[PDB]
């Protein structure tokens, strides 16, 4: 439309409509020109002695919109609204909108540095739909619009990795290159805007409620078995029996059980000791690949890393957040004292602890001569009539993930939590669009002179989720998270006197409780 | 630029950090020092007095890491150190 | 719309129409950044000697508009046709508009600090008309609309303090924090302009009459009483009774009761002497809440703070206004020939006199052995049938106040006068949208460094009143405002030789009267 | 800045006030100092002459207080001072 006229409005909310929740969030963006507009290869050999760390890629002179972390859409106080009264939820829509676009040129002659806006200058945007482009966006990185409403922030270069031969920085012939001009997108100038939306596929809920029972002990404390157990021999080798007994839960026969474990290694948070000046990579949890070895946190779903009212954590089965962002590149080492280690003991009914044996089991054949011997095991995978929790959500911690295109896959559920999805949000790809400096004569050699330029704007992110209503028979009160602080110096979740936003911190999600 | 790290332990918190440059100027010429705490502790409620000045006071540290940046300019000439505080 | 077109029209006026008028007012504003774009959490001790002074809150970047003083509606010369020639009035309709926006982004480089307008910035603005926000407008605090209309205004910044633990600066597990951003706003860019309307509740016409009877005498002069006193006991104790006589009024039984009173200290302006070098604040009257000691002016309703024709004046049952507008937090020690001292002398009649004691009763039995004995009180409550007179609303004084939710009030008219209500005019909250300095590379911690930049447009408050007309029956003629100065050295309610705005006296409410 | 009161009463108003600056300047460098009446009482008619003078004068004073501001300037030196008058 046109230079003195608003292309979109600001709408930051939340409406509650009984099964339905609508969240709405506007933030305000700033877009560097990164590369100076070009494509550059970026590649790495082995870093920090371990050749998993190296890659061969490509940066490229695009930013994107990352929305994929649940403060992002949700306040402190109505995610409190939703584990304090939900058994669950999932997303159903998404709607994505830019405008209020500002391109402004740049000029630092004679270290004046004078900022002015160029109205004819455009910003081009496009959306991945196919998923044809690598998709970056669900593992955890930087870069998303931020949790509190009124801060501004930058979008992160838009870069990735393809495949680097033998564990070294070079290609190999089947790397590709994606150039990302090469799909159609629309031009802004300062008048125009973008809109976009998008309907995620039917997911199940995620489960926001911790279990009232132990999956042990499911059978009725009242009355015994009407099956038996082999108990012993007597000094002839005869077997024997006895009844299971009402409520000994260690030997009633079950119908369930807990869910997949692989042994992570458990260190003592706060008061606890632990081996003094150890180096945690020489002995973490690996998988190899293509012939180099990787750490896995947080290891796959099905286990606990923590038991309740206790400070050993299996630190690599844990999402560890830090309290406040931190800047690029930062190689501080920080203790327990700034992080926001999160806790799964609300698991613990139906999930084994990680740092824990998995169980035991028969390794010979007894006989006359030999006595039956067992072994434990450290790891235990799926076996049929197998049930375990997956790994919560946080309001600080991701929302979906995408699934893997491969044919093939188990139980599609991101070790980190969240929704797997096929077809995921698609990516929103921005750049400035360049413009040459002063160029007097001809040449067939690209221009590689550009004004400087940035631009910023606003995004407004607008995504329905459908709940699922708890419909508990409890009697007696349940727990519910709460703002609960022992002579408070600042308010919580809340800018503080420098203006700079605290959160102490994390909230997961199961509060709410119910019977197996 | 500096790295320059700190620790300390035990209940005492409450601790001072001066300020230094190379290249000091004339008498006439004095620098206005600038402190910011780009990391600390999540419990850390604090406060900082005296940042303008050489020599930033601290008090009321919780146990963690603290992460400072000082910047010191001058008449052609902008500069600045960094300081990391661990405490047990 | 555009660039070179005007989002609105001036609007000054006033018209009369029977039981109605109407009034407009455009002023022009001019907007700062405040506080850079972020918010901060405010903070107090105990300051001078008091902990009713410590506080907790959050200042905010917002700015709002404040109309809620009767000279932004009001010429000197309406409000003398209104008091002059009714006997009540009340708001009925409030129409809003901001429009004639412009951003204006400010360069300070090589201590030129250059002008420019940004066509491309945008204010947002919105109301909160659920009140969702601590509504801060009806508390006697500056920044409203200016008297006169040439005059060029600051908005005001929205702050809010809730609530401090023990009298302290630190908050409470209950204190709140309130993101403005989580509102939906509009947004405008120098083409754009905002339109709100307002309709008010029911209430009670302000009674701008003065009683031409005192209250306790109603009776008619010329007849008796058919009812007797108890007047004495003879020398044996027996009881003897006179009968209440033509105009006694002294003796004669009562219907109705004056208002509720709370003693307050009465001090002589002018000519008249007062102890010397005295400290007011130890012997104010104050009310506890929360454990400090709080100064109440101007004491509740149903009091006269002067009785006419004397220079006593009962200082905290007063307001008191500047002659003129002065600069943010002066400590300055004015004396009375700065002032505009009001007085509600014209409510004596009715409502009893704050420096005097209210009245007297029995303090003992009396028998053949004791005297019949009474003790004066300072202070007494509302009786049944009571009544008094509201405290009068000057030009120079606020329109109305929010009545607190609380579940439970009395009498809800506000101390200072004006109209309570439960639903007030709502809020209108405005700010300058943040712009990105230069940023070249990505960050997850959030920007910091803006283009400084202010607004300025223009607003326009219309608003609908009801009249009450007066019916008198008097013979004689009445009293009324009127412009009267001996020898006057510059005309009053007019600017002077400077340019700047006079105004010498507090113009109240009412000239007119009535029978009781 | 300076905050200097003075205070005056009975019948007698007219008097003048006058203008010191810190940090002294050279003969062949004068200033054009500038007075502002900020507060002055409701009745308060009065005139002010050579304001741009280092001495103000005041005339037809009545009582309250009188709040002025003095402005001192020149070649990269800013500056100002403050008084208050009381009459009785």
């Amino acid at each position: 439309d046109g230079v003195g006229n608003a292309s979109g409005d600001w709408h930051c909310d939340s409406t509650w409509m009984g099964d339905r929740v609508v969240t709405k969030s506007t933030r305000t963006w700033v877009l560097p020109s990164y590369n100076n507009h070009q494509y550059r290869e970026i590649k790495s050999g082995s870093v920090d002695g371990s050749n998993a760390n190296a890659y061969f890629g490509y940066s490229t002179p695009w930013g994107y919109f990352d929305f994929n972390r649940f403060h992002s859409h949700w306040s402190p106080r109505d995610w409190q609204r939703l584990i304090n009264n939900y058994w669950g939820f999932r997303p159903r829509s998404l709607r994505v909108k830019i405008f209020n676009i500002q391109v402004k040129e740049v000029t630092v002659q004679d270290s004046t540095t004078t900022i002015a806006n160029n109205l004819t200058s455009t910003v081009q945007v496009f959306t991945d739909d196919d998923y044809q482009l690598p998709y970056v966006v669900g593992n955890g990185t930087e870069g998303c619009l931020p949790a509190f409403p009124p801060q501004v922030f930058t979008l992160p270069q838009y870069g990735y990795a393809t495949l680097n031969r033998d564990n070294t920085e070079n290609p190999t012939e089947r790397s590709s290159f994606f150039c990302l001009e090469y799909f159609p997108s629309k031009m802004l100038r300062t008048g125009n805007n973008f809109e976009f939306t998008y309907n995620f596929e039917e997911v199940p809920f995620h489960s926001s409620f911790a279990p009232s029972q132990n999956l042990f002990k499911l059978a009725n404390p009242l009355v015994d078995q009407y099956l038996y157990r082999f108990v012993s021999t007597n000094n002839t080798g005869g077997v024997q029996f006895n009844k299971n007994l009402a409520g000994r839960y260690a030997n009633t026969y079950k119908n369930w059980f807990p869910g997949p474990m692989g042994r992570t290694q458990g260190w003592n948070l706060g008061s606890g000791v632990n081996r003094a000046s150890v180096s945690a990579f020489a002995t973490t949890n690996r998988m190899e690949l293509e012939g180099a070895s990787y750490q896995v946190p947080p290891q796959p779903n099905g286990m606990t890393n923590n038991l309740q009212g206790s400070n050993t954590y299996a630190l690599e089965n844990t999402m560890i957040f830090n309290s406040q962002p931190a800047n690029p590149g930062t190689t501080a080492t920080y203790l327990e004292g700034n992080m926001l280690i999160t806790s799964e003991s609300e698991t613990q009914p139906v999930n084994r602890v990680a740092y824990n044996v998995g169980g035991q089991m028969a390794t010979n054949n007894q006989s006359s001569t030999t006595a039956p011997a067992t072994g434990t095991y450290n790891l235990q995978e799926i076996v049929p009539g197998s049930v375990w929790m997956e790994r919560d959500v946080y309001l600080q911690g991701p929302i979906w993930a995408k699934i893997p295109e491969t044919g093939a896959h188990f139980h599609p559920s991101p070790a980190m939590g969240g929704f797997g999805l096929k077809h995921p949000p698609p990516m929103m790809l921005i750049k400035n669009t360049p413009v040459p400096g002063n160029i007097t004569s001809f040449s067939d050699v690209p221009v590689s002179s550009f004004i400087t330029q940035y631009s910023t704007g606003q995004v407004t992110v607008e995504m329905e989720w459908e709940l699922k209503k708890e419909n508990s028979k409890r009697w007696n009160p349940e727990i519910q998270y709460t703002n609960n602080y022992n002579d408070p110096q600042f308010v919580d979740f809340a800018p503080d006197s420098t203006g700079e936003y605290r959160t102490t911190r994390p909230i997961g999600t199961r509060y709410l409780t119910r019977p197996l | 630029s500096a790295g320059e790290s700190v620790q300390i332990t035990l209940p005492k918190n409450e601790v001072q950090l001066n300020a230094y440059v190379l290249q000091e100027p004339p008498k006439g010429e004095t620098y206005t020092y600038d402190w910011q705490l780009i990391t600390h502790p999540r419990d850390y409620s604090g406060e900082m007095e005296g940042k303008h000045s050489q020599i930033l006071k601290l008090s009321k540290l919780t146990p963690g890491l603290y992460e400072f940046k000082v910047i010191v300019e001058g008449q052609n000439a902008h500069g600045e150190g960094y300081v990391n505080v661990t405490v047990k």
